[PDB]
């Protein structure tokens, strides 16, 4: 399996509207080699996925959203699943690849009561402390401190990049205009501006958190070539017996 | 392809899918700017996109958006285009859009509104056809009245008796009696089916031809009184009346009847005073006498099967015919060259009613252009899905050579090294259809699918030598794969001892049998020994390409690995057909007799989805009993409609289906007792 | 004859006074206290040293440019100061300026804290009274939280992180001091969710309170999320300091000795 190999058929698998979702199983089975994805825990926590596959003969970790079941939304039982499976995979030199499509959290009054904040902490902490290769694609959305919990480039991310249909923002245009215009009354003009100026991976594209805005078809050529120069990355971090994960 | 000439400069395609792709390609050859006209869906699709400019004319749905007369007419003011297009099917055969685009100042590429008009109903064009001195079916002519009528009529016209519908179209509409019963209730079964359909109520009472072979003639004609017939075509394998498989030249037809039956075309051409390309269709018996058919006046579906044999660009002539030049061609100017062969691959699965439509998105697609004499038109790219809203046609595949057999070898060659992933197709039954024993001898009629499969398609019956071929391929697959498993890189820390074996003892489950494998690996060549035969394979072993191609004992086959599991099971496209094995080790193959079977629960008692779409009927209340052929619900797709028999009789206990909703593919429907 | 001298009066003056008057004593009537009152009971007395005093937001947006727009400090009192003797980094964000909301000043200001105490190698102490992130700074929140996330991952271990919440914290706010070694809350005026109750309502289509949905006792008593609960902010402040008593200043230092009777 060539490492150059296009992918044509993800160029339009995001759909336009942002009601309807999309398998992003079909992704990864596109992006990796000979499209053979070993998934761990496929029937539970269904909203977050992670596996093993191969990228050049190379074992890497996948973790990414699934906006097919509870519209990609992470909770509790996502958040530790996910966070166990990078843990496992940073403590193992395994090049770790997410896939990203997130609206926040789950809302809720059981997610409260079952402690949501700690294991969003735990999917965090696992990210950060991380310190093997990390790549980090948006698909469609990532919104609010989600977009930190899912490997951004400020938490020492190695690569990031957004498709044409990335949204990276603090939350969703109503909620915005009608904290920041709270009495403007002027709606008809500032949904346009809002949608128009921010609704898109400008504003993280001038500030340089994504470091390119990459063509879908070439996510997998884009993929390995990372992997080909980050495969001797090393970091240094202060001594401590252990560190104190929110367990 | 002169550029010297002018023709119009702005021509917009009012269609969508292949026949688009191939109008955009003409209009660009010809140094033409296109534009294209979409849905919402299909705002992605592989014409918008090969077409200067693009508007949306309404929703998914073809009334609204190409069926919407309105939407077409503002394109056309916007894009300020000179010139319409309209392909076939949509509003190709619809006079008042003929007569509207006429009206302000826009040409239409077609026949006019009353050649239309004449070749619209099926009585007047009987009429019409008489008159013009052409072989007809015998009948009796006008509407029938009631079921005293045709009772009364179908005495003289022969016993078999056909019943056909005015206003019919795409294979609908049309039934057979044989005794008066059946005449009487037919009749009134029909009334009905067009009045819900169709909405027209008029009926044709005609004779019925036994074994008929559909026999196409493509005429060309222009504004000035010159008219042309294009050779013959062959379009006799059908299913629900539809053609799949379609050859140029016609292994039947003499040059006599041939020049006999274009002349009599020509001669109905010149009576409706066509000025456009057409094709008349005739039904030709076992003693070559031959019947008018209905006339298309379009462009035909299977036209570039006859443009392999004649050279000729249809849509470039139709181009230039609708800007005013005369035919640059004569009659004597027509010739035969070689043999051309066309199958239509559609998104449909062929084991059930040899082909029911199917959904899903295309995530691989590969064409095999590289083969000699090979031609594809396709709207389809990698990544396009299949809708319920339109016709579920994938490609039209073409094949030419010197003759039959070369076209044949080409076409059995394509389809091999043809790749879809991504939905269910019909490849199996085409290329079944081409290595057949009676289609290879020719001697065919509509009525092939039909006696060939009598009890539905059921995929290539693998002969001794085949099946054996197909083991030892699918052992050297897995024995390559066991190998390639074992090369790691050098660790330099602990060193990779590799297990030094020698024959890889296997058991290979395939339909229902085991068979017991011997495999030797000997750098790529692979000594395989199935039941008591030796068999070599030699390949590159390339584990990831889609094609694998491989040299089992001289002979070459190229094979498709679909899917493959850690746990033996294994799916293999081979000789057009996919065969499903499970190969383990002799360890585990005798360790698994110690496994206890699962507890299955089908018994026929539920009765899900044939294929998704959008329930139009529903006949089945909870609690009330069904026998055999009862019918169950009736779904509408892709432009057809079926509907579901019940099958072993039963109480029905519940119905989770109801009228109108949009069912998906193997979804529980009735769970009957 | 220039006018610097004056200017640095007035900036201290109002850097002193955070959002205003006003805006401090609607924060009375809620019964809680002023950021630097809280640093004040918090540290031993003549003891704190402050930093970025001056530091200001730089966002130009929505007319954040103005002139009335513009608090020297943005929100948040950062520092260092002693407990009984011994240095502790401390940062208390002020809830009259914007609502607490954090920015590009705020988490610079927070983050150069916390790497100055993770040099040195002395525990921090933070006061969280925050409603979120600022909407109008856009993806520079979003990076800020994002930094102050990555500098408590990496200070983990290393030196204590103490975390106590005084006030309503909203969104992003809230995994900050759970990522933290410890938590406290004060009874009936500090909050945690995530969502508030609002956009429960409008998702979930049921009806709950503030304080029900992230109250100090649901936090204390059913959620896991916090450690203890105070009465009011003047208990909580005493009780931090007699938990902080306990700590060691970091990992390289073994378990304080006290002297015994
Ligand atoms: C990355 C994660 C994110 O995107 S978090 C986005 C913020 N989410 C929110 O729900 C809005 C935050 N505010 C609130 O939830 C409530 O107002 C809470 C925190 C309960 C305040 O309660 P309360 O004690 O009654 O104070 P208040 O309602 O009178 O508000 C006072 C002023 O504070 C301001 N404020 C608060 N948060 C922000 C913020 N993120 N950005 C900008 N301003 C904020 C409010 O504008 C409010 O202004 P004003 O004085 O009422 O005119
Ligand atoms: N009189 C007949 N005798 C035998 N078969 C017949 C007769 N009339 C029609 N058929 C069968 O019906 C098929 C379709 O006929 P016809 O072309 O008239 O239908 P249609 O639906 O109008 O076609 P199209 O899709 O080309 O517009 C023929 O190919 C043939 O198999
Ligand atoms: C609908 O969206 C697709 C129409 C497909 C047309 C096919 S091919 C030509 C036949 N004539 C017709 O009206 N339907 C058939
Ligand atoms: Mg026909």
């Amino acid at each position: 399996d060539p490492s150059d190999r296009l992918v044509p058929e993800l160029d339009t698998i995001v759909p336009l509207e942002s009601t309807k979702a999309y398998n992003m199983v079909d992704i990864i089975h596109s992006v990796v080699d000979e499209r053979e994805f070993f998934e761990i825990m496929p029937n539970y926590a269904k909203n977050i996925i992670v596996g093993f596959a191969r990228m050049n003969g190379r074992t890497v970790g996948i973790v990414g959203n699934q906006p097919k079941v509870a519209s990609g939304c992470l909770d509790i039982n996502s958040s530790v699943k996910g966070a166990r499976f990078v843990r496992f995979c940073d403590a193992f030199n395994i090049p770790l690849i997410t896939f990203v499509d997130v609206p926040g959290f789950l809302p809720g009054t059981a997610q409260e009561y079952g402690g949501i904040i700690r294991h969003g902490a735990k999917l965090l902490y696992a990210f950060a402390e991380a310190t093997v290769p990390k790549v980090t694609v948006i698909t469609r959305k990532a919104y609010g401190g989600a977009y930190d919990v899912m490997s951004s480039k400020h938490l020492c991310g190695d690569t990031n990049y957004a498709w044409p249909t990335a949204e990276i923002a603090v939350m969703g245009a109503k909620g915005a205009v009608e904290i920041i215009f709270k009495g403007h009354e002027n709606v008809e003009a500032a949904q346009a501006e809002y949608i128009e100026k921010f609704a898109n991976p400008f504003p993280a594209a001038v500030r340089g958190f994504v470091d390119d805005i990459i063509q879908p078809s070439s996510t997998r050529a884009r993929i390995c070539c990372d992997l080909d120069v980050l495969a001797s990355k090393k970091v240094q971090r202060p001594w401590r017996k252990h560190a104190n994960i929110p367990l | 392809y002169d550029p010297n000439e002018k023709t119009f400069d702005k021509i917009l395609v009012a269609n969508r899918g292949e026949i688009a792709c191939r109008v955009i390609r003409t209009c660009k050859k010809m140094g033409i700017k296109t534009v294209a006209i979409h849905s919402d869906v299909d705002a992605s699709s592989v014409h918008v996109k090969m077409a200067d400019e693009a508007v949306c004319v309404g929703p998914a749905p073809t009334s609204k958006s190409y069926l919407n007369m309105d939407a077409i007419m503002e394109a056309i003011k916007k894009t300020r285009a000179q010139a319409v297009h309209p392909g076939y099917g949509f509003l190709s055969e619809n006079k008042e859009f003929a007569r509207c685009l006429a009206a302000e100042d826009v040409v239409f590429i077609g026949p006019d509104t009353h050649a239309i008009q004449a070749m619209g109903d099926k009585i007047e064009s009987k009429l019409l056809a008489k008159k013009a001195e052409v072989n007809t079916i015998p009948g009796f002519d006008g509407v029938v009245k009631d079921a005293e009528e045709a009772v009364r009529i179908a005495r003289e016209i022969g016993y078999p008796v056909m019943i056909k519908a005015s206003a019919g179209g795409g294979g609908k509409g049309m039934r057979i009696a044989w005794d008066d019963e059946e005449t009487r209730d037919g009749f009134r079964l029909s009334s009905q089916e067009a009045a819900s359909s169709f909405g027209d109520d008029r009926l044709l009472i005609e004779k019925f031809i036994d074994n008929p072979r559909h026999i196409e003639i493509q005429v060309l004609g222009d504004k000035h009184g010159n008219a042309l017939w294009l050779n013959e075509r062959e379009c006799s394998i059908q299913r629900r009346n539809q053609k799949v498989v379609e050859e140029a030249p016609s292994i039947f037809l003499d040059a006599e009847t041939r020049r006999a039956m274009g002349e009599q075309a020509v001669a109905l051409a010149r009576a409706v005073k066509y000025s456009s390309a057409g094709t008349v269709e005739f039904l030709v018996d076992s003693k070559k006498n031959f019947y008018f058919l209905e006339m298309n006046t379009r462009l035909q579906v299977e036209h570039p099967v006859t443009e392999c044999i004649t050279g000729l660009d249809l849509v470039q002539e139709m181009i230039r015919v609708a800007k005013g030049y005369p035919l640059r061609h004569k009659q004597a100017d027509i010739r035969i060259n070689g043999w051309a062969v066309e199958c239509r691959v559609y998104a449909e699965d062929p084991y059930k009613s040899f082909g029911l439509p199917s959904i899903g998105r295309l995530s691989q697609y590969q064409e095999p252009l590289h083969l000699p004499g090979v031609r594809v038109d396709s709207g389809i790219q990698p990544g396009s899905d299949i809708s319920i809203y339109y016709d579920p046609m994938i490609s039209k595949l073409i094949t030419y050579g010197s003759d039959r057999t070369e076209a044949l070898k080409r076409m059995a060659d394509a389809l091999d090294n043809y790749v879809i992933r991504g939905v269910t197709h019909n490849i199996a039954l085409l290329r079944e259809v081409i290595i057949n024993s009676r289609f290879v001898k020719g001697d065919i009629s509509t009525k092939f699918l039909s006696d060939v499969y009598p009890d539905g398609f059921k995929g290539h019956m693998l002969t001794k030598s085949e099946k054996n071929q197909l083991l030892a391929i699918a052992s050297s697959l897995f024995v390559a794969f066991q190998l390639r498993a074992q090369h790691f890189q050098e660790n330099s820390r602990m060193p990779v001892i590799k297990p030094d074996i020698a024959n890889w003892e296997l058991s290979v489950k395939l339909h229902d049998k085991v068979h017991t494998v011997v495999a030797s690996n000997n750098g790529s060549v692979f000594s395989v020994e199935v039941d008591g035969s030796k068999l070599n394979v030699t390949s590159t072993w390339n584990l990831a390409s889609p094609l694998l191609s491989v040299s089992v004992d001289g002979t070459q086959r190229t094979v498709q690995c679909l899917s493959r599991e850690a746990g033996g099971n294994m799916s293999i496209q081979f000789l057009g057909t996919v065969y499903k094995v499970n190969i383990l080790t002799r360890l585990a193959a005798e360790l698994n007799k110690f496994m206890l079977e699962k507890v299955t629960e089908d018994t026929s008692s539920v009765l899900r989805s044939p294929m998704p779409g959008v329930v139009v009927a529903v006949s089945v209340k909870p609690g009330d009993a069904v026998a055999e052929g009862q019918e169950i619900c009736v779904i509408e797709a892709m432009k057809m409609q079926n509907s579901m028999t019940a099958g072993k009789t039963g109480t029905v206990k519940s119905v989770h289906c109801q009228a109108g909703d949009t069912v998906g593919e193997g979804d529980l429907l009735v769970e009957l007792e | 004859a220039t006018s610097v001298n004056e200017r640095i009066e007035n900036k201290r003056r109002t850097a002193l006074l955070g959002g205003g008057q006003r805006r401090i004593d609607a924060q009375h009537k809620r019964g809680k206290l002023t950021a630097r009152e809280r640093i004040s009971l918090l540290l031993d007395p003549g003891s704190f040293v402050e930093s970025d005093m001056f530091v200001e937001h730089r966002c130009a947006d929505f007319g954040m440019a103005a002139d009335k727009n513009k608090f020297p400090g943005d929100s948040v009192v950062t520092g260092r100061g002693r407990i009984n003797g011994r240095l502790v980094y401390v940062f208390s964000q002020d809830f009259t300026v914007f609502g607490g909301s954090l920015s590009g000043a705020h988490a610079q200001k927070i983050c150069k804290i916390m790497d100055q105490a993770i040099t040195v190698g002395a525990p921090v102490i933070g006061l969280n009274d925050s409603g979120g992130a600022r909407i109008q700074e856009g993806v520079e929140s979003l990076a800020g939280y994002a930094d102050i996330f990555l500098r408590n991952v990496t200070a983990s271990g290393v030196i204590p992180q103490i975390s106590l919440i005084m006030g309503p914290c909203a969104g992003g706010a809230v995994y900050s001091p759970a990522l933290t070694d410890f938590t406290f809350m004060v009874k009936d005026t500090s909050y945690l969710f995530i969502t508030g109750p609002d956009v429960v309502k409008s998702v979930t289509n049921e009806d709950v309170t503030q304080e029900e949905l992230g109250g100090a006792k649901t936090h204390t008593t059913m959620s896991g999320v916090a450690h203890r609960a105070f009465e009011n902010d003047v208990d909580a402040l005493c009780n931090l300091r007699d938990f902080f008593n306990y700590l060691p200043l970091s990992s390289q230092d073994p378990a304080p000795v006290r002297e015994c009777h």
